[PDB]
């Protein structure tokens, strides 16, 4: 038996140390800990409402954009500000094209080397690589001469001797299985995957002004100008040209991500078996198409102990349900306020005192749903979608198991998606289905600009007396986002955001029960307690943030 | 052929920075990682992690003492004995200052690094400060904003590599290519100042018509730049006001994450 | 599903008001000819040669009458009845004025069709005219420059298509998006013009620090244009101005092919 | 004897006519006919010499840049100026880009569909198209997938009933040689070539300010203001990003372009022995790397009687023996005077009397060295270059040769070079060598601004009396291009363009002797006289340009 820690863990958004005992060969308990705090709740209190946006989207750089539409969310539910359904169309395509850049770098950047021996793929017979994806992909680019050039690249670097970040990683490991040629494949699509991702930030930077970090926003709409016949503003050929990225995306997310996303599910099927790290599930609905914050195009919900049956829809970013069930707990992190807060009653006091197993080890809070343990993110995204009959979601699942049908002659049942690879899975139909969202809400913006609406921004008042709470809600890549803002003569009182990394990854909590991520861990064998390859993959399923986790 | 080293460390850092890189094309962050430099340390797309990666560090620190360029994003924050980022059990300010010490050159990217940023902004509950401000002894090159352009840095270091120098810089070791004039002084949408003609809220007649974004908050007029005249993701004409959204500052040490959006700047 | 027709002709033109689709992105070329429009005629890619395309063009003119976008580049030349520009035995203004009369709309896409253009300048050998002077009775919808930037023209053709309707026009039958400001009235460089700042020779101080280009003759004050905003090429600043070099006016009649390129812009 | 008409060529740039004799399905005589004129030569009398570049560079759109470098040339040859060697550099790259784009639209865009039968593709089968390229090409995007895609876009163009200028296209013509595999390879390279040409106009506008139609020059250098350390200027970020469209080039020109060329020559190899357009060929030196306008990276020459073991070398845009022996006459042009004329001395005086086929029947002008008729263009480059022992030329056609030797069996000598596909290999040729003058240049303007030189311009001084006369040379994509310019009291008081277009083109001459466009099309065979695809396959591969040939 022993004790190991993981520190940095990289590969992720910002600062994670995990630690292990591991007893028998298998991980008996795990500790989660964010390890740096910036106090961004505090740096945004007592400003404009109107100001918070451009502030707290700096919780995150990966997750670019999501902050700043939750703070404009928070302060119109404060305000009682119904957004302009041009604005919404536009937050919607930033969002989507965001997410489609996040997912496809956490596949291939930041997950794939879990998986994938870059030394193995020097041994791999180009012809034979490509011979293996016949009738399993259309891709045009998984010729043995495209696999040819990627393979001398890779003899370039190792003839170099200077690996650099590719260094001293977990060659030969006996946990990797992939033959030579998959992981020669794998190493084409990562480089082909940064040409995809970097066509989804064109879409973001034509309407956000740049990214990261979009400056397009606005409490009451955006600051886009509507004008099909106005030089310099947002005019038909800006619209023509947005489009012609939006246009780039579909053939490598469906001929690629998504079939080697089945492909690696096929290779491990063991890890469909592990990494389960809860039984709750929640997401909220995303892509609002009215003139009333709502009509959204993807439904949320909550799942209590994995029953689809019988979950509970959330339809509306106002429910109630929803809004009262959210707590946090510091009782295992370094701020002095223990017992659960509601966040528009939080606090967010630094207490550091050092680890402590039993005591406080974490800048992260604990957040509960009425009491109670709660996994985010695409699995749980996907599995509320299941859970609503969705067709789309169903449908495109359909497509992953009948790739590793094909391959394994075994089927994927819904109990197999409780797992690091279910969290895989959910990611990648997340980002299938969002390049469909792309193609609905740029069809929608051009009609709705036909029909002579080019209005954007409706213009807010703030009063400078009164106390009035708001709550922003968005599904980021990660899951569930909320930011809540209380206002008081006319300034940011209380800001408390409780984000998705911060759900999965919080400690232990006021009841001393374990999150998602330390959870997930516990029986992962571990061959080699020096090179803990097994528990890294399992941390990264959930695509850790911990600037996100921390602020 | 040997590429030239780099160290990336990030303190109390978003990844914006280092995201920045991801929207390059000259060159992309592939062709950056293969053929410009090696990257030596970068914990964001590191094969390696824990025991493994800080082995990587250790080792090219010294294979690589005096030659390599050190990179840090995020600030750095020194209350409390420098807790509040703690890697491998140390706070980050050590592992800042031991990395400095064999650097050929020392860059801080983005706004948080060359001057405190949004993390030292308002009350600044973790003492947040610059990287220059942790090295006294050094020449940090500043590339400010929040992120900057990636070109912004990648030129940096492309001079350095090919002239064997570092470009000119300004009285705040910003580089001049980059932040050498005032957006104000560079700004397309000058003319419409000079006459009078401003949006007064978005989507009103005047910002439909892609007029002066002054009194919606500019801080063009007081921040230093290339916003106007690079821009961004090299698509052609993407930056904040040519979007419709006034500059904010987030170039500029007390403009940026200081006033408000809509607060006036002062005109030179 | 059916795709909206094309049919282009060329009079007196260099190709170059061709040769600007070559650089488009939104669409590309093939992306024009595959998916936006059919392109029943254009001599430059056609398959067909001699009598078999102007089959071509005949049956396009039947089967589409009342439906086709007709684009003409280049001048039309009127002097010793029309043989300065002879197609298949024929004066080209005949070939144009049969295929205005089934027309849908109607483009000069370039200043010679727009205005005459370079071809009508001097001396004026040919007797060049606009294509509005060879149909009085008909409104050509002019994109002028030499060439357009090609969205000024492809975005036009899209509104036609997906708006059922030209986009707004000036009182040149311009289109705002495109030619409603002039240069100088959204030109980064107009700050150096408001302090003084400018260049007086190429490779000067002024010059090699980007300052405003008004003492090498531009004509920025006196052209009505996008190539400050829209500029070309998709890349990101890249426009004469941004380059170095003056605006010529080759947009605007009077201007471009008149004036020298170092005689100064009368200023508004 | 039947007489045929061809008007319009298409395919080509501007307004041409061809009329054939045609005796037993053999062509006997031709006739070459520019059918638009415009008098640009008189449009830029009478303005500021500085002038004359931006007016005449619009004598064509398709070869952009050219007249405007030969304009500034032939005003420095005047003038007595030397070019600063930065603006060489610059000049250099935009010429040498520019050409890449010339030279792949119209391999691609202009002339395959003279040898490529779409409908044919439509019964390929992709895998077998794919696995014909196994050991002929490295190129990434010639799998079956990409074939297949591609085959895709032609069934849907065809299904939609509106073929639109692929209409009423040479389909199953007796002269189609290719089998259905190799049509549909073409077809997938024709759209790729549209990929790679744009890739090289960035290089140009990113020097010139746009394209078409550059921007940047200057009699006396460039209007690029060179300072590493400016905002807004040519720096080193704007340089690296020029480098990164140079970049780009080189892999579709060697592995798709390159092999083509050779796979064209093994279908089609009657086409090796018919098409001589002439015995006598000239070509100029270009790319001039010193700061006296030349030592130039690419050499010139007059070649007589095909031998080229007696050719003289041309090593000067200055060579008195250059400049001396090239006349045009109006004999059979519709121009008032017809003795052979001195470009300093030429008129341009305009005298229509419509058709006539013993008299006047074209706009443009017919040229001579010393009398003789005279070939330009790539095929007259190429053998120049091998008559020099130019080993990186060699080094290139032995590639195509080796190509056409592993398909064919046979080898390629120089007398099957005069010939319709010897015309289109040496352009190919040039296209490959150009690449290294781009890698060449682009390092030589790094490395000289490294030095501390910035200076890119001369201002020049013209004396407002006196006459004096200068002459600019450039080997442009369709051949050697000269600009005559005279100037008295300050002002253009004659112009005089001899385009490459002009000596191919030009109809028989003040001895009645046949130009290379005519000659060439003695001997071909027509299968149908109502569809004479052999007439146009011959007068494509000299690439014609009209507005150039009569300006
Ligand atoms: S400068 Fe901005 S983008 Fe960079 S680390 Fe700081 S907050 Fe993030
Ligand atoms: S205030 Fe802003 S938008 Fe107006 S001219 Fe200045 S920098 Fe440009
Ligand atoms: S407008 Fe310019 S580019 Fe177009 S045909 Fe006329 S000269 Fe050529
Ligand atoms: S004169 Fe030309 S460069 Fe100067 S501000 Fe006006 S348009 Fe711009
Ligand atoms: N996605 C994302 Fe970032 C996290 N966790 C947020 O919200
Ligand atoms: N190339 C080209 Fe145009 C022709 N002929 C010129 O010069
Ligand atoms: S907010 Fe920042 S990105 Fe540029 S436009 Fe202003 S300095
Ligand atoms: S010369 Fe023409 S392309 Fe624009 S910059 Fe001036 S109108
Ligand atoms: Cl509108
Ligand atoms: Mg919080
Ligand atoms: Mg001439
Ligand atoms: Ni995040
Ligand atoms: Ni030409």
């Amino acid at each position: 038996s022993q004790r190991i820690t993981i520190d940095p863990v990289t590969r992720i958004e910002g600062h994670l140390r995990i630690d292990c005992e591991i007893e028998n060969g298998v991980v008996s308990k795990a500790w989660a800990s964010g390890t740096m705090w910036r106090g961004m709740e505090e740096i945004v209190k007592n400003r404009d409402p109107r100001d918070a946006w451009m502030i707290v989207q700096r919780i995150c750089g990966v997750c670019t954009t999501t902050h700043a539409l939750s703070s404009v969310r928070a302060a119109e539910s404060a305000l009682n500000i119904d957004v302009p359904v041009n604005a919404q169309y536009i937050r919607n395509i930033i969002l989507a094209a965001h997410t489609t850049h996040d997912h496809i770098v956490h596949f291939y950047q930041l997950s794939a080397l879990d998986w994938v021996d870059i030394t193995s793929a020097l041994q791999a017979d180009p012809t034979k690589a490509s011979e293996m994806l016949k009738g399993v992909s259309t891709w045009h680019l998984n010729s043995p001469e495209e696999f040819t050039k990627v393979q001398n690249k890779i003899k370039d670097l190792v003839a170099s001797g200077q690996l650099g970040i590719f260094a001293n990683g977990y060659w030969g490991h006996p946990a990797m299985k992939l033959p030579p040629e998959v992981n020669l494949i794998a190493v084409a699509h990562y480089l082909q995957a940064l040409e995809c991702q970097r066509d989804a930030n064109r879409v973001v930077a034509l309407l956000g002004g740049k990214t990261p970090h979009i400056q397009n926003l606005a409490v009451g709409g955006v600051a886009n100008p509507i004008n099909l016949d106005g030089l310099g503003v947002l005019n038909l050929e800006r619209l023509m040209y947005i489009k012609s990225f939006i246009d780039k995306l579909s053939d490598f997310v469906e001929q690629v991500y998504k079939v080697d996303t089945a492909v690696i599910a096929a290779f491990y099927p063991e890890w469909l078996t592990r990494g389960k790290g809860a039984v709750n599930y929640l997401s909220v609905p995303e892509f609002p198409t009215d003139s009333k914050n709502g009509s959204f195009l993807f439904p949320g919900g909550y799942i209590e102990n994995a029953d689809l049956s019988s979950y509970r829809p959330i339809t509306s970013h106002s429910d109630e349900y929803l809004i009262k069930g959210i707590q946090e707990s510091a009782k295992h992190s370094w701020y002095k306020d223990e017992a659960p807060q509601a966040p528009w009653e939080g606090t967010t006091i630094p207490a550091y005192d050092g680890w402590s197993d039993d005591g406080k080890y974490s800048w992260v809070k604990s957040p509960t749903f009425y009491g109670k343990t709660v996994e985010v993110g695409p699995l749980a995204n996907m599995l509320v979608k299941l859970a609503a009959g969705r067709e789309s979601t169903q449908n495109k699942l359909n497509e992953i198991v009948a790739i590793y049908q094909k391959l394994t002659g075994n089927t994927l049942e819904v109990a197999q998606l409780h797992s690091t690879l279910g969290r895989i899975i959910g990611r990648t139909v997340h980002c299938c289905e969002l390049q469909d969202i792309l193609q609905n809400q740029y069809s929608a913006l051009i009609t709705n600009i036909g029909k002579g609406d080019h209005t954007t921004f409706v213009k807010p008042n703030i009063p400078a007396t009164g106390e009035f709470k708001g709550v922003g809600f968005l599904e980021a890549p990660k899951g569930m986002l909320s930011h809540w803002m209380v206002i008081k003569d006319g300034i940011i009182s209380n800001y408390q955001a409780v984000v998705p990394s911060t759900w999965n990854s919080g400690p232990r909590n006021f009841n001393d029960d374990v999150g998602p991520y330390e959870q997930s861990l516990v029986g992962t064998p571990v061959a080699d307690p020096n090179k803990p390859l097994e528990v890294v993959r399992t941390i990264h399923s959930f695509d850790p943030c911990m600037a996100c986790a921390v602020h | 052929p040997q590429r030239p080293p780099v160290i990336w460390i990030g303190a109390q850092e978003c990844t914006g920075c280092t995201e920045s890189l991801l929207r390059a094309t000259h060159p992309t962050v592939e062709n950056l990682v293969l053929e410009t430099i090696s990257l030596e340390y970068h914990e964001v797309l590191s094969a390696a992690f824990g025991h493994q990666v800080e082995e990587n560090k250790h080792n090219a620190l010294e294979k690589y003492k005096g030659q390599y360029v050190l990179v840090v994003d995020g600030s750095i924050p020194l209350k409390d004995n420098g807790i509040y980022c703690m890697v491998a059990g140390e706070p980050i300010v050590d592992h800042i200052r031991k990395a400095a010490e064999g650097a050929a050159a020392i860059i801080a990217i983005g706004s948080c690094s060359a001057w405190g940023g949004v993390a030292a902004a308002g009350v600044n509950p973790t003492g947040a400060v610059s990287l220059q401000e942790v090295l006294p002894g050094k020449t940090v090159i500043n590339i400010p904003g929040c992120p900057p352009n990636p070109h912004n840095f990648l030129a940096t270091v492309a001079h350095i590599i090919t002239y064997g120098k570092p470009p000119k810089l300004d009285d705040k070791n910003r580089p001049t290519f980059a932040y050498g004039r005032l957006i104000h002084e560079h700004c397309e949408r000058r003319p419409h100042f000079d006459a009078g003609r401003f949006a007064k809220e978005f989507g009103d007649e005047g910002h439909r018509e892609g007029w002066c974004l002054y009194h919606l908050g500019c801080k063009g007029p007081e921040t230093y730049g290339n916003c106007s005249t690079l821009q961004f993701c090299d698509v052609g004409g993407v930056w904040p006001v040519a979007i419709g959204h006034p500059c904010y500052g987030c170039n500029e040490e007390g403009i940026g994450f200081h006033k408000g959006i809509h607060q006036l700047a002062n005109v030179e």
